[PDB]
């Protein structure tokens, strides 16, 4: 029955907030289950207010606790994480579980986004891969994991109105109708939409540009008003780039790059923030500084 | 020294480039 | 004698508590059961009970938590009578506050003031309020409602179960949202009433 597994995946979940790794069995069987619950989601999820807005993460597991006591606790608060829950962090494999076993535990109270860093190619590179060779002695965890990763929505519509993504706009998408059509149970392209959806950044430079990443594409404020009022959008809730303030208004307000990620890598020293969206759909924005990290001066 | 953003997107690039 | 002290410890508390950094106002509040009962009953209503509701709608999660647990500690020195004439009254106004998450703390204040007030305060004057907000438009609040239920049901008489708490628990286990209708489910398990 129902009752006996969810019971099990609440006791996952408090063994996660401890920062226990799960099982590779118990990896294996929650993976499946995720699979279930995101192959029946849109390329666009239509999410309902109120909710609040996440931005990286990256296996910063210590932070993610810390933004849970400053947002509130899942299931309570309602989130959208826009991706990149992996790498350059210790405890990737911790985070990425504790959010995918939120997903299953509370489908309806948590949306977890697809990020660049949810693929094959960069999670072997910038310490993914590694981690799980190291906390599990076999690739299997990252197999399963990153066959999840195909199935993460590339973006959500939070009440029709806001629009958000990891990365950013696209020279080939004009309406959401076309995000609608692509085909995202894929490895990430390094070509085409589904791959600007995930690499593009905002730009001051007018009209498109060229990636200084080696993907997507950079766009100015033009791109973003003609985006916003061909589909009717206030917004363009963003993720992707690092900010010190822990989020940055750009192109007149059309776009906002919010990061929750707090001193990036351990090293940048930049604030995190978390933008929470109002019974109203009335945005507030909360700025929080990294977890004292326990027996570290 | 180096500039934070910067020195991940150049390692990004040369990542794509390999491909 | 600390009521000399007390016109230079305001400023002090004040400051303290509105201070940037949310820890720095998280160690204050531990401490104010502590100050509170120092400084008595009069002083505390006069000066420092705005501070303690203001803690309540804190932006910061982990700050209404520990306002919330602070109310407890402090109701259990001042008594339920205090309780009931200054703190119910103010806590429970915040259930018409537009933010979700301002209402649904004032579900997590009657969780922890019940423990305390005990049957006739929670009965007459707190359950009243849950039973209204069983019909928020916010699936967060609704299933709240139903876990704040179950936990002050056992204060609760048999004949208020029955009566009341029965038919709306039965009510939101027909809810559209899945979380609603899981915890309405184990909210009559744990009461025994379905
Ligand atoms: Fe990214
Ligand atoms: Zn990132």
């Amino acid at each position: 029955d129902e009752k006996v597994f969810t019971k099990e995946l609440d006791q996952w979940i408090e063994q996660l907030n401890e920062c226990k790794q799960l099982s590779e069995s118990q990896v294996k069987s929650l993976c499946e289950k995720a699979k279930e619950i995101l192959t029946k989601e849109s390329n666009v999820q239509e999410v309902r207010c109120p909710v609040t807005v996440c931005g990286d993460v990256h296996g910063q597991f210590h932070d993610l606790m810390e933004l849970f006591r400053i947002g509130g606790k899942s299931p309570d608060t309602n989130y959208l994480f826009m991706g990149d829950y992996v790498d350059r962090g210790y405890y990737s494999v911790e985070t990425v579980t504790l959010l995918v076993a939120l997903k299953v535990r509370y489908r309806e109270r948590i949306t977890i986004l697809r990020g660049n860093h949810e693929s094959r190619q960069i999670t072997q590179v910038y310490g993914f891969y590694d981690e799980c060779l190291r906390k599990y002695g076999n690739a299997n965890v990252w197999k399963y994991f990153t066959d999840l990763f195909d199935y993460l929505p590339l973006t959500a519509l939070v009440d029709g109105q806001i629009f958000c993504l990891h990365g950013g706009l696209s020279p080939s998408i004009d309406t959401l109708d076309h995000i609608r059509a692509l085909d995202r149970l894929q490895e990430v392209p390094h070509e085409g939409p589904m791959c600007d959806l995930l690499w593009s950044d905002p730009d001051d430079r007018g009209g498109w540009g060229i990636s200084p990443r080696g993907a997507g594409y950079t766009f100015g404020q033009d791109i973003s008003e003609t985006f916003n009022h061909a589909n009717g959008l206030t917004l363009v809730s963003r993720a992707h780039q690092l900010v010190m303030e822990g989020y940055n208004w750009c192109h007149d307000r059309n776009v906002v790059t919010i990061f929750s990620a707090p001193n990036y890598c351990y090293r940048c020293g930049n604030q995190a923030a978390i933008m929470e969206l109002d019974d109203t759909l009335k945005y507030s924005f909360l700025q929080f500084d990294p977890a004292p990290r326990r027996g570290e001066p | 020294g180096m500039d934070l953003i910067n020195r991940e997107t150049v390692h990004e690039r040369e990542v794509q480039t390999a491909m | 004698g600390i009521r000399q002290l007390s016109q230079s410890l305001l400023p002090a508390i004040v400051e303290l508590a509105e201070d940037a950094k949310w820890r720095v106002r998280l160690a204050i509040i531990e401490y104010m059961p502590l100050l509170a009962g120092q400084l008595g009953v009069e002083f505390f209503d006069e000066k420092l009970n705005s501070l303690c509701m203001a803690w309540l709608v804190d932006h910061v999660y982990a700050i209404r938590e520990a306002a919330t647990s602070n109310l407890k500690k402090l109701v259990e020195k001042f008594g339920k009578e205090w309780a009931h004439a200054t703190i119910i009254p103010k806590v429970l106004a915040m259930s018409g506050d537009p933010n979700y998450l301002h209402r649904m703390t004032t579900l997590f204040c009657i969780n922890v003031l019940s423990e305390v007030c005990g049957q006739d305060i929670t009965t007459k004057h707190m359950l009243p309020t849950v039973l209204r907000m069983a019909g928020d438009p916010v699936a967060n609040v609704r299933f709240n409602v139903a876990k704040s239920l179950q936990k002050i049901g056992p204060i609760l008489d048999n004949s208020t179960l029955q009566s009341e708490v029965k038919p709306i628990l039965e009510k939101l286990t027909q809810d559209q949202d899945v979380d609603v209708k899981y915890f309405a489910q184990e909210a009559l398990t744990v009461l025994s009433l379905a």
